[PDB]
């Protein structure tokens, strides 16, 4: 289906085109929006408007001038125009922030298993945390998720 | 039973939120064992920065080995351990006798892991995702079995484990001596016996971290009883395998002592044995 | 002479809302009524919201919850995109609370359970619907809540905060009115809190014609609790309307609350972060860059305080990415943060960070 919309005023607005043997199909008014939606065989179609006793084209829309001086609008209905994700894809063509308190909520500091840990907030995953370099060795740490499970890795690395 | 193991993936056994300690082979070895203790972990993977991959696993066995290999007396420092990197020891311990890294994938089956544990004769194995290359979790027999006990809804007749010429220590046996037994015999626990063949206690590889924890490792002359002062479990041959499997888990220990009427040793039954029988 | 899309005859415009007119649709043969959001392709590209619509569709298409408006189908045309959805006769909950007054304890609780259920389902799907108000809470014939404007919504990504200060100022959270970074769900709780206040009192907790006083009130989290309010619900409102997001109720804290729990149906439900340098922000960015390139790392300066950096591995011969971001901790101190970007990955990330630290301030 293709949307044909006239944006202006008028008492009676019609849509004439190749796809209807140039018969005056009427457009229904909402506000300053006159519409009729209809399916067109994906290809080339020429149309024109009969806005209140005057034959016009939509100047904003693409035109075609004839060997006979006929000035009509043109519509190249594409296959990509009908598939939503295809259409959307074709269409897509200071001071520092304050530290969110969330990044201070850890799981290592906060009877039971020392290997086990509390579940983390998505927001603090993949962030690097580290213990002070004590005795020329660095302790680095980060919580990451593999599938529906989490792993907090500590690296004892000298420097 | 084995059918269950061939279907279930390793991932299913990984806990929701775990801790993992990785040591760079460039780290001094004493700092490593101290970090095992401080983090509350029995085994940590080793990363070779130059090789850009995990080369192995540091365990309590490595501690038992450095200790025994390099102990002179309670009067001298174990200089070697004090100043030796994980790489410098791994090359000494495994000279011409070279060994790589045994590891499982999370998408690999539970069977494949149990088989690998026995195949390579190891008690702790790492799980590495092939995509990331990240170590996720370390598979311990106790865990594999605990999951099997949750799924389940005599000892003389079956005969599972080593029952003859068992490695044992006495009340007054020095820690060093015992460490040497853990080396030559390649076993995990040594039952402590009294004047008579009757068993009083059991000194395990795990009781050897207490030396590192309390920094009491420079004296290995101490009797095995003195060492165990920082703190039994028995089974018979008339007792059913399911009752024994239940007794092990409801105590979360690695093995049971096969004992006689008047507390006398007769054999042993480990988690490694039970998991071979059910494979 | 009827305008049709699907076999629905497009009728009266229901509202405009976030990204375009919503009209009624009555099926030619069945008389089944739908709500149709119209997105003009050329208009949606004028605001660069094409990415937003793409995501919004992707989400709402696989959602199926009894208190969130269902997205039946998306009909694309060369000119405009039509989002067909379930139609609810009762309209705005806002207009309901206007016409009839405040709801009795029992009826408010029923509706608050339904709304919160939906809000939860969203968050369980990593979706935070910012802009949660009774004007976006529609009612059906049987008086069921239906959450409906996902225009201002956003995804919750592992390791990231949101910034957009979206939604009405009365329903907006303090951190939002303050234009500060947020996780996402906490801002939906603060919004659900004011909805609960509106359901019980018939008025807004934070409202004044003077905007600066309205804004002080939101940040001072101070609101009036009339005498008719049950102290147990006052207790719940106090917990949801916390100015400290860290001190604010989580859907769990709410499910566990004695007032919420009542007559509830079954069908619903020492480490340091990075390194902290005290230099001037721009000096820190020069200091980090004169270190990143000193390490031969490829990068891209996004914000003046956000840097996406890459490293070519000399061994695995595989590129590893990480992003750096500088925040402000104090009136005096600032801290550089290190986040891991997915393409050992984790260990290679630690090594990357470490090198930078051995040549940097606190
Ligand atoms: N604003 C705006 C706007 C629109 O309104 C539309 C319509 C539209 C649909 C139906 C009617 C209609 C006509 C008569 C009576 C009842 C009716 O609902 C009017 C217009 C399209 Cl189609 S694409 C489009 N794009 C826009 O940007
Ligand atoms: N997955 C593995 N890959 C390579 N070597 C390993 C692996 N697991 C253990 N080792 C090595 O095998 C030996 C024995 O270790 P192990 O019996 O598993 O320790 P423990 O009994 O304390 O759990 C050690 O030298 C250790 O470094
Ligand atoms: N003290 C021991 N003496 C002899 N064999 C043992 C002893 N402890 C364990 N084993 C055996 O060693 C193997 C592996 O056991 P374990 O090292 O305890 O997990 C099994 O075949 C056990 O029967
Ligand atoms: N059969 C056993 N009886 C009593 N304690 C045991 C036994 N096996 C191991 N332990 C204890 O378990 C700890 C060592 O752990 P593990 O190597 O997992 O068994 C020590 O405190 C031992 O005393
Ligand atoms: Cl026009
Ligand atoms: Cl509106
Ligand atoms: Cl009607
Ligand atoms: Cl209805
Ligand atoms: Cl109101």
């Amino acid at each position: 289906p293709t949307v044909f919309r006239w944006t202006g005023g008028g008492k009676e607005v019609y849509l004439s085109g190749s796809f209807n043997n140039w018969s005056k199909l009427p457009l229904t008014r909402d506000q300053n929006n006159f519409v009729a939606i209809l399916d067109l065989p994906e290809g080339e179609h020429q149309y024109k408007f009969f806005v209140d006793g005057q034959w016009t084209h939509d100047p904003s829309e693409p035109i075609v001038t004839s060997q006979l001086g006929t000035v009509n609008n043109i519509i190249q209905v594409k296959k990509t125009d009908f598939e939503v994700f295809d259409a959307l894809m074709v269409d897509s063509q200071k001071a520092p922030p304050i530290l969110p308190p969330h990044l201070l909520q850890v799981i290592l500091n906060k009877s039971c298993d020392p290997a086990l840990l509390p579940e983390p907030n998505h927001v603090m995953l993949n962030h690097l945390y580290a213990l002070s370099i004590k005795d020329g060795v660095m302790v680095l740490s980060a919580t990451h998720r593999y599938k529906k499970k989490y792993v907090t890795t500590l690296l004892y690395k000298p420097i | 039973y084995t059918t269950f193991m061939k279907s279930h993936r390793c991932y299913d056994l990984i806990p929701t939120s775990s801790k993992l300690v990785v040591f760079d082979t460039s780290l001094q070895v004493k700092k490593a064992f101290f970090a095992l203790v401080t983090n509350g972990v029995r085994a940590a993977p080793l990363w070779d920065s130059k090789k850009q991959s995990f080369v192995g696993m540091l365990t309590i066995t490595d501690f038992i080995n450095i200790l025994h290999r390099y102990y002179k007396s309670a009067l001298v420092q174990i200089y070697e351990l004090e100043e030796h990197k994980i790489e410098t020891w791994r090359e000494v311990y495994l000279q011409d006798s070279f060994k790589p890294l045994v590891c499982i994938s999370p998408n690999a089956s539970l069977f494949d892991a149990v088989s690998s544990l026995i195949r390579n004769k190891i008690h702790r194995l790492p799980v590495i995702d092939p995509e990331s290359g990240n170590t996720l979790y370390i598979l311990t027999h106790k865990r594999i079995l605990k999951f099997l006990k949750l799924f389940i809804t005599s000892l003389e007749e079956l005969q599972i484990g080593t029952y003859a010429n068992i490695a044992m220590v006495r009340t007054t046996t020095p820690v060093y001596v015992a460490l040497g037994i853990f080396v030559q015999h390649r076993v995990s626990a040594l039952p402590v016996v009294d004047e008579k063949g009757r068993v009083v206690d059991i000194y395990s590889k795990f009781d050897v971290i207490n030396l590192a924890a309390e920094k009491t490792y420079n004296n290995l002359d101490v009797s095995v009883t003195k060492a165990l002062q920082h703190r039994v479990l028995k089974c018979y041959l008339h007792e059913t395998l399911e009752a024994i499997i239940n007794r092990l888990v409801e105590a979360e220990v690695h093995r049971l002592v096969v004992v006689d009427e008047h507390d006398v040793v007769k054999g042993i039954v480990s988690l490694s044995d039970i998991l071979q029988a059910l494979v | 002479g009827r305008v049709k899309i699907g076999h629905y005859i497009l009728g009266d415009t229901l509202g405009v809302g976030t990204f375009g007119k919503v009209k009624v649709g009555k099926h030619e043969l069945t008389g089944h009524k739908v709500a149709v959001k119209i997105l003009n392709r050329q208009k949606i590209r004028s605001l660069d919201v094409v990415g937003k619509i793409r995501r919004e569709i992707q989400n709402l298409k696989l959602f199926r919850h009894p208190h969130i408006i269902k997205l039946y189908q998306v009909i694309s045309t060369p000119s405009d995109i039509f989002m067909v959805m379930e139609y609810v006769s009762g309209g705005e909950l806002f207009d309901y609370i206007c016409k009839n007054g405040r709801l009795d304890e029992k009826e408010s609780r029923r509706l608050f359970q339904q709304i919160l259920s939906g809000v939860d389902y969203c968050h369980r799907h990593m979706v935070v619907h910012r802009d949660l108000k009774p004007e976006n809470v529609l009612l059906d014939a049987h008086m069921n809540a239906k959450i409906a404007d996902f225009g201002l919504s956003n995804m919750m990504s592992d390791g990231e905060f949101l910034r957009t200060s979206c939604g009405s100022p009365n329903y907006a959270a303090p951190e939002v009115i303050s234009g500060r970074l947020y996780a996402g769900p906490e801002v939906d709780i603060w919004s659900s809190g004011v909805i609960l206040y509106a359901l019980l009192c018939g008025t807004l907790p934070f409202d004044d014609d003077h905007v600066p006083t309205l804004f002080k009130k939101i940040c001072d989290g101070i609101f009036y609790t009339p005498q008719y309010l049950n102290p147990s619900v006052i207790s719940l409102l106090k917990h949801m309307l916390q100015v400290d997001p860290m001190k604010r109720a989580t859907i769990k804290d709410i499910r566990e609350h004695e007032w919420f729990k009542q007559d509830l149906p079954k069908y619903l439900f020492k480490w340091h972060l990075g390194i902290r340098s005290q230099s001037r922000p721009n000096d820190i960015m020069a200091e980090v860059c004169r270190a990143i390139k000193q390490l031969d790392y490829e990068w891209k300066v996004v914000n003046p305080y956000y840097l996406r950096v890459r490293r070519k591995n000399p061994v695995t011969s595989t590129f590893s990415k990480m992003s750096l971001q500088l925040y402000q901790v104090d009136s005096r101190t600032y801290l550089l943060d290190f986040r891991s970007i997915d393409d050992s990955h984790t260990i290679e990330f630690f090594e990357m960070c470490a090198n930078l630290i051995k040549i940097l301030a606190q």
